C-alpha cells in the first residue's frame, strides 16, 4: 500500500502499476479480511515477477 | 592606468561569473550534469530548481 | 566490499522489505554508476524504531 | 514489537579511481566525433583527442 504513490520502485511500482508524478486525485485504500480472504486459503488473484 | 583599470575590471567581473559555476547553492552536487544521473526526476526536480 | 563488480538488479527483486528508503541516489539508476567504497552494517532491531 | 532486520548501505562517492561498478555495456572508443559518455559514471559530450 505504501508504494502505491507517485515515485517509487518495485514490481507493483514499475513491473504492474505506473503512475505519473502530475497526480490531481486521491489513493482510497481500505481492510477487506473479511471478504477478499476465505477458511483454508485465496489463490484467485494473480501477480508477476 | 586609467585605460588598465578599465580592462581590469571587465576581467574581474567576467572571472567571478565562471568562477560561480563551482558552488552548490544549496543543491548536492555543484555540477548539473551527475545530478540527472543518480536522482529521479520527481527528486532531481527539486534540487536542480 | 570492493574491487569487485556488483548486480544490483537481483537484489532488488530477490524479495521484499518492509521500509527501503534511498537517500541521495535513485535506486533503480545504481546499476551504472561507479562506486569509489561501499560498507554494509547489517543487524536486527524492533519495529517502533 | 517485532525484530526487523535493518541494514545500511553508505556509497562513498568521493573523487577517486572507481573500484566497484555494475553491469558492463562497455564499447570502444571513437576519436574526432561527439559522442555521449559514461567513463566511471561521468557523462558528458564531446570530442575525443
Amino acid at each position: 500500500v505504501r508504494q502505491i504513490a507517485p515515485g517509487q520502485t518495485g514490481k507493483i511500482a514499475d513491473y504492474n502499476y505506473k503512475l505519473p508524478d502530475d497526480f490531481t486525485g486521491c489513493v482510497i485504500a481500505w481492510n477487506s479480511n473479511n471478504l477478499d480472504s476465505k477458511v483454508g486459503g485465496n489463490y484467485n488473484y494473480l501477480y508477476r515477477l | 592606468g586609467k585605460l588598465q583599470d578599465v580592462v581590469n575590471q571587465n576581467a574581474q567581473a567576467l572571472n567571478t561569473l565562471v568562477k560561480q559555476l563551482s558552488s552548490n547553492f544549496g543543491a548536492i552536487s555543484s555540477v548539473l550534469n551527475d545530478i540527472l544521473s543518480r536522482l529521479d526526476p520527481p527528486e532531481a526536480e527539486v534540487q536542480i530548481d | 566490499i570492493s574491487n569487485c563488480v556488483a548486480d544490483y538488479s537481483v537484489l532488488y527483486n530477490s524479495a521484499s522489505f518492509s521500509t527501503f528508503k534511498c537517500y541521495g541516489v535513485s535506486p533503480t539508476k545504481l546499476n551504472d554508476l561507479c562506486f569509489t567504497n561501499v560498507y554494509a552494517d547489517s543487524f536486527v532491531i524492533r519495529g517502533d524504531e | 514489537y517485532q525484530p526487523y532486520r535493518v541494514v545500511v548501505l553508505s556509497f562513498e562517492l568521493l573523487h577517486a579511481p572507481a573500484t566497484v561498478c555494475g553491469p558492463k555495456k562497455s564499447t570502444n572508443l571513437v576519436k574526432n566525433k561527439c559522442v555521449n559518455f559514461n567513463f566511471n559514471g561521468l557523462t558528458g559530450t564531446g570530442v575525443l583527442t
